């Protein structure tokens, strides 16, 4: 279960916190984060690139452990250009919502990691014949994780974690109707 | 900043 994208993803994370080791988090920041500044707003990249920064090692692990998990899973049985979509989608909009919440300073792979998840289950639950699906001891965590964020048990970036869900969920619901 |  190793798709082109679910790797491409993974080295595309661990070139960008190397960079930002070497480099220093603000330095990466500046040039990554969502533009803090509207005269920046045709840096269009930045409203992806934000997803490839870590601040810990601990973080990229834990994220692309999920996002290989998760996103191998959509990829082997959905196809790459799936994986894509729900990727860039979310990204975009869990960094929509992560921004109006608290501004611009933020960044990590869990945005997209939370809409993996609303996808996965609820595709696996609608739709059991995609042959994908996500165990309860794995959405116990979910749960666990969302809220975790709320009470500040920890920085968390908490519109980003809510924006993927629901964005997951949608698409996922969307996607068991054509199915 | 903030994790997500």
């Amino acid at each position: 279960r190793a798709g082109p994208v679910t790797w491409v993803m993974m080295i595309a994370c661990v070139v960008v916190f190397i960079a930002m080791q070497i480099l220093g988090d603000q330095e990466v920041m500046l040039w990554l984060a969502w533009p803090f500044d509207p005269t920046l707003k045709f840096e269009f990249w930045r409203y992806f690139t934000h997803a490839l920064m870590h601040f810990s090692l601990m973080h990229i692990l834990f994220n692309l452990l999920w996002w290989w998990y998760l996103g191998g899973a959509v990829e082997k049985r959905l196809g790459s250009g799936k994986l894509i979509v729900i990727t860039l989608i979310s990204a975009l909009l869990s960094g929509y919502v992560q921004q109006k919440f608290s501004g611009p300073w933020f960044g990590g792979l869990s945005g997209v990691v939370f809409a993996l998840m609303g996808y996965v289950w609820l595709r696996g639950e609608r739709d059991p014949q995609s042959g994908i699906y996500l165990q309860r001891g794995l959405i116990i965590f979910a749960l666990i994780w969302i809220v975790a964020g709320w009470f500040d048990l920890m920085s968390m970036a908490n519109g980003a974690h809510i924006a993927g869900l629901a964005v997951g969920l949608a698409m996922a619901f969307v996607d068991s109707l054509n199915a | 900043v903030r994790m997500a």
